[PDB]
C-alpha cells in the first residue's frame, strides 16, 4: 500500500478532491535507491485528474492525503504499482516505489 | 536513518540545531528548536 | 552491468576552526555544544534537491 511520510509541511487545510487536478513535482526511485523518473528534469509539473486513473493507486491514495505547499515521501508496494508485469525496461517486477512529491497546486 | 523529533521537517528558514558532543561515552545528540532528537550516534572511532 | 548518468549537485563542507578530542592525559575538555541557524534555504533551485 501506499505510506506517506511529511518531509515539509504544507498548509494543512486544503485536500485534492475528486475531480480535481493535481499538479506536483515528482522525483522516482527505487527502494534500493535507484532513479527511473523526475518531472523536475523535464521541468514540467506533472497533472493529473484524481479519480480518471491515470496514475497508479499509490499515487491516487498517497496524493489524497497530501496538501498544498505539501512535500511528502510515498512508498508504494508492488500491488499498488506496477507489479508482477512491472514497466518493461524501466522497472523491474514485484518492486517498491519510493517518490518524492510535491504539490504545487491544484486546479 | 530517520529519526522521530515533534513537528519532523527538512531543514527549513528559522530553525535551529543544537548539536552536542560527549566524548567520554562516546555520544552526539541534537536538538531541534530546542526540542530533543530521538537519535544519536554512540560507540564511535577517538582516533583524531 | 552498464555505466549509469545522472547530474548531481556540488556539495562543500564548512567548519570552524575548532578541534576538540580525548586522550589519556590530554588538556582538552570532553563536552561540547554549538548551534547552526538556518536563515534561507531555496528546496529546489536545480532539479536535484
Amino acid at each position: 500500500g501506499v505510506q506517506v511520510e511529511t518531509i515539509s509541511p504544507g498548509d494543512g487545510r486544503t485536500f485534492p478532491k475528486r475531480g480535481q487536478t493535481c499538479v506536483v513535482h515528482y522525483t522516482g526511485m527505487l527502494e534500493d535507491g535507484k532513479k527511473f523518473d523526475s518531472s523536475r528534469d523535464r521541468n514540467k509539473p506533472f497533472k493529473f485528474m484524481l479519480g480518471k486513473q491515470e496514475v497508479i493507486r499509490g499515487w491516487e491514495e498517497g496524493v489524497a492525503q497530501m496538501s498544498v505547499g505539501q512535500r511528502a515521501k510515498l512508498t508504494i508496494s508492488p500491488d499498488y504499482a506496477y507489479g508482477a508485469t512491472g514497466h518493461p525496461g524501466i522497472i523491474p517486477p514485484h518492486a517498491t516505489l519510493v517518490f518524492d512529491v510535491e504539490l504545487l497546486k491544484l486546479e | 536513518r530517520p529519526v522521530t523529533s515533534p513537528g519532523q521537517h527538512l531543514l527549513a528558514p528559522e530553525d535551529v540545531v543544537s548539536c552536542c558532543l560527549d566524548l567520554s561515552v562516546p555520544s552526539i545528540s541534537f536538538r531541534i528548536n530546542g526540542c530533543p532528537v530521538q537519535g544519536v550516534f554512540e560507540a564511535f572511532n577517538l582516533d583524531g | 552491468l552498464l555505466l549509469q548518468t545522472n547530474l548531481i549537485n556540488y556539495v562543500t563542507s564548512i567548519r570552524p576552526n575548532i578541534f576538540v578530542g580525548r586522550a589519556e592525559g590530554s588538556t582538552q575538555y570532553g563536552k561540547w555544544y554549538f548551534e547552526v541557524m538556518v536563515d534561507e534555504v531555496v528546496p529546489f533551485l536545480t532539479a536535484q534537491a
